């Protein structure tokens, strides 16, 4: 035992929200904890009340599965992307689409907003990531260099400003200004389907079905290797208390210590009554802005909501 | 002007056509057998040619379950038949045979009560439930032409575009050898005509 | 970059379904697999969809249970898309909304 | 007198067959001590190099070495080309194919589904019964 | 992890000829097992009485 | 004069398959020795 891990209280499901008619493929929380978006394969975007778990709005307009949804923090906007090939801005003042971002040759798998510049970045199946200006709806750069479908992308304000993993088992750390790759990290053996950024410690994590890896930001140094959750993992999310969540395609979800890399809880949730045993699966997970609720978008067309158990230490390895 | 009695030749072409086209394309099979429609081919398959149709002798527990189900579901042979594992026509025929072997023993001796109630001068309503006529020695133009079309359609796999491209490849090879001979003669005698 | 408008919709859906299945079987096979055999699993998925539409019970005698479970998952997803499209177009045909003639024939055939 | 048995198991990997093939080639080779001691006495201190000594861009092999390498590699190509031996083609079996690829696809079907579809073939050969 | 081939009841794209046991190898429609209830008996006997 | 009589051969499906294999309506001839 080289490290001693911080004790984290275990999590438990307390709310199963239902009402989508397709796999819930994305989730995102508003900056004020008043509501949260989901996007699903029933071609809609649903505003849910975060306190009561009640459907606040349903927004139609996609032609195919909704893959990524994000709410802007600087502007009152709602960006969404789909297998439609369509990337959209929803003006939440009007609940209508005002701008559509055109140029993806195939399906769009994820999107992220730059926190300070008003620049949208998108992943696509055509092996590219695109860089869009919000105001002028134009492609600034086309990040090319992956060879397979691009699965996940993130953004910083500090250095390398765009980090994306893809299905070619590589991860490229980029230059937003030039539009060229700075670091190609090839350590994974299977496809990287989730990258995630730590809020404080200036490191990041990346997940693939072999194992999950933690990495320094300036040039990508190896730091650690978090293993044991060996399924096809779809999302990773980080809590500022150092809780890491890994949700997989087989419904299994592990809870992890960020610092020491310790597995303190395994959660294998159950499917909805009508659903099937082969249909347990997690496509997205997100913490709220209070970082005390865990919202998981499941493959049984549900939203499951978790919170911490208030009972003291029955734990520590 | 379709149907009639099934011969062995039509049934073997039907077997080979199920081997080629499957059990979900009956109008492609019935194009291979004239004077037989797609419903007739489908019925003949499921009633005399499926190798799950038990053409063996009825056992004891089979006819016990037969009498139990026929007393249990009156005149419902399409429902009784998948339970006892026989064709509904065979199931009905053997049930009528078992009722004959009790009514004849209970009342009569051999005859006397109405000699014939069979079917003269008519076309049988279900000829797919009946075994196949053998093939006559002198097969006519219809049967031999049907066998020839059967072999010629069991051989083919290619469509229009593949067949025109194969002929186009042969024509390209022929015109290449012809231009080769012309150019070889022009270089052999020696005439330096250039081309475009 | 052509848009999926109205006559590309089913072809784009069935284009993306194949791609999602391809990514899942590239992630699902273990480390020492020959990395062939994708086309056969795609044919098993198409046959499983045909057997769902025909209401034929679909079982392959020898098949690995991750491939069989994944095919059942994606066949249930295409079933949901098919059925919700049928409900939507039936409500449109009932109210008298602007519908194509081909969507009337397709909707009758689904119902 | 010596005796050694080396059969093959299943395939399972592209590296295990490489390792078997390497052990075969590396047991077949014979070193020449004259050339070895000659190059050792010529090279001296650097004949036991590290990862990073100097000699990477220096060696020029004479004609006999490259001829031995080419002959060995031709033998290795021949041994690789003898990998898939053709099974003898009998025409007494009732053929169930109309093409050249149909026969091999029916062979693959008999490989995979041949263990499960063992009753129905008996039903066919006994006259579509049972 | 071996994947057997797909012998389809609909598509035969290269026009092959497949043996019947391989062709009708749909196990699920053979294990459907048409099984009856026991309350048919009470109904039929009560109607005859 | 045509005679109806039960035969002895009784042609089957595998005979049709064997006689259909030898039609060779798709095998293109090899190119000539040039
Ligand atoms: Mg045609």
């Amino acid at each position: 035992t080289m490290p001693k891990p911080q004790w984290h209280p275990p999590w438990k499901l307390y709310r199963v929200i239902s009402g989508h008619l397709g796999w819930v493929r994305c989730i995102a929380v508003e900056p004020g904890n008043q509501w949260f978006v989901t996007g699903s394969a029933d071609r809609t975007i649903k505003i849910w009340d975060l306190a009561s778990g009640k459907l606040k709005l349903s927004l139609t307009g996609h032609i195919s599965t909704v893959r990524g949804v994000i709410v802007s923090t600087r502007s009152p906007y709602l960006f969404s992307c789909g297998e439609d090939k369509q990337v959209k801005c929803w003006d939440l003042e009007y609940n209508k689409v005002i701008r559509h971002y055109h140029g993806h040759l195939s399906a769009v798998y994820g999107l992220d907003l730059h926190p300070t510049i008003d620049v949208l970045v998108t992943c696509s199946r055509d092996s590219t990531a695109r860089i869009w200006d919000v105001r002028t709806k134009a492609s600034v750069h086309t990040l090319s260099g992956h060879t397979n479908a691009v699965a996940t992308v993130r953004c910083q304000a500090a250095e390398p400003q765009i980090i994306t993993g893809s299905h070619d088992t590589t991860i490229r750390l980029w230059d937003l200004v030039a539009g060229k790759t700075r670091v190609t990290l090839t350590n994974h053996k299977k496809s990287v389907r989730a990258v995630v950024l730590h809020p404080r410690h200036y490191t990041f994590a990346s997940g693939s079905p072999d194992n999950i890896k933690q990495w320094k930001f300036p040039d990508g140094s190896f730091i650690q290797n978090l293993s044991g959750h060996n399924a096809i993992i779809n999302t990773l999310t980080v809590n500022s208390d150092g809780v890491l969540v890994s949700g997989a395609d087989n419904g299994t979800m592990h809870l992890w210590d960020w610092r020491t890399g310790y597995n303190f809880q395994r959660v294998h949730a159950a499917v909805q009554p009508g659903s099937l045993d082969s249909e347990s699966g997690i496509f997205a997970c997100a913490f709220d802005q209070s970082e005390s609720r865990l919202l998981t978008a499941e493959a049984d067309k549900t939203i499951k909501v978790y919170r911490e158990d208030d009972t003291a230490t029955e734990e520590t390895h | 002007i379709k149907g009639g009695v099934w011969r062995n030749t039509e049934d073997e072409i039907l077997k080979a056509a199920v081997m080629k086209y499957g059990k979900n394309q009956w109008s492609r099979i019935a194009s291979l057998l004239h004077r037989k429609s797609a419903k007739q081919c489908k019925a003949r398959w499921y009633e005399w040619l499926d190798p799950s149709i038990k053409k063996t002798e009825w056992s004891r527990e089979e006819e016990e379950k037969l009498l139990h189900l026929a007393k249990l579901m009156p005149t419902q042979w399409r429902t009784i038949a998948p339970i006892i594992g026989r064709t509904a026509a065979q199931c009905l025929e053997h049930y009528e045979f078992l009722l004959d072997k009790a009514a004849q023993r209970d009342n009569e001796e051999e005859t006397t009560d109405d000699p014939r109630k069979l079917k003269p001068g008519e076309i049988d309503p279900n000829p797919e439930t009946k075994p196949a006529r053998p093939d006559p020695i002198d097969m006519d133009e219809d049967e031999l032409e049907m066998l020839s079309e059967a072999r010629a359609r069991l051989a083919n796999t290619q469509g229009k575009k593949a067949k025109r491209k194969a002929r186009e490849k042969q024509l390209e090879e022929a015109r290449r050898l012809a231009a080769l001979q012309k150019r070889r003669e022009l270089r052999a005698a020696g005439i330096e005509i250039q081309k475009k | 970059a052509k848009t999926v408008t109205k006559q590309r919709v089913e072809s784009h859906f069935d284009l993306e379904l194949r791609a999602a299945v391809m990514h899942d079987i590239l992630d699902m096979m273990p480390e020492g697999i020959k990395q062939n055999k994708a086309r056969t699993i795609l044919q098993h998925l198409s046959e499983a969809w045909r057997c769902w539409k025909a209401n034929i019970p679909w079982k392959v005698p020898g098949l690995p249970t991750p491939i069989e479970n994944m095919i059942l998952r994606y066949v249930k997803a295409k079933a949901d898309w098919w059925t919700n499209t049928a409900h939507y177009n039936r409500e449109r045909i009932r109210r008298g909304a602007t519908v194509d003639k081909t969507v009337c024939k397709k909707n009758l055939g689904r119902l | 007198k010596k005796k050694r048995k080396n059969p093959d198991l299943g395939f399972s990997d592209y590296a295990a067959a490489q390792l078997r093939q390497y052990h075969r080639l590396t047991k077949q080779i014979k070193p020449d001590m004259e050339t070895y001691e000659r190059l050792r006495e010529k090279h001296g201190e650097e004949f036991f190099p590290t990862s990073n000594s100097l000699l990477h861009g220096t060696h020029v092999p004479s004609t006999e070495e490259i001829d031995r390498m080419v002959i060995d590699l031709e033998k290795q190509i021949e041994k690789r080309d003898k990998y898939s031996r053709r099974r003898p083609y009998n025409d007494d079996a009732d053929i169930d194919y109309i093409n050249e690829r149909n026969a091999k696809f029916n062979k693959k079907a008999e490989r995979f589904y041949g263990k499960y579809t063992a009753e129905i073939k008996q039903n066919l050969e006994r006259g579509t019964a049972v | 992890w071996k994947i057997p081939p797909c012998i389809s009841n609909w598509k035969n794209a290269k026009g092959y000829t497949i043996p019947l046991d391989k062709r009708l190898a749909a196990d699920g429609r053979g294990l459907q097992t048409v099984h009856i209830n026991e309350n048919f008996a009470k109904l039929a006997e009560a109607l005859y009485i | 004069v045509k005679n109806k009589a039960p035969a002895e051969v009784q042609i089957t499906a595998e005979q049709l398959l064997r006689e259909a294999k030898e039609r060779e309506l798709e095998l293109l001839p090899p190119p000539p020795q040039q």
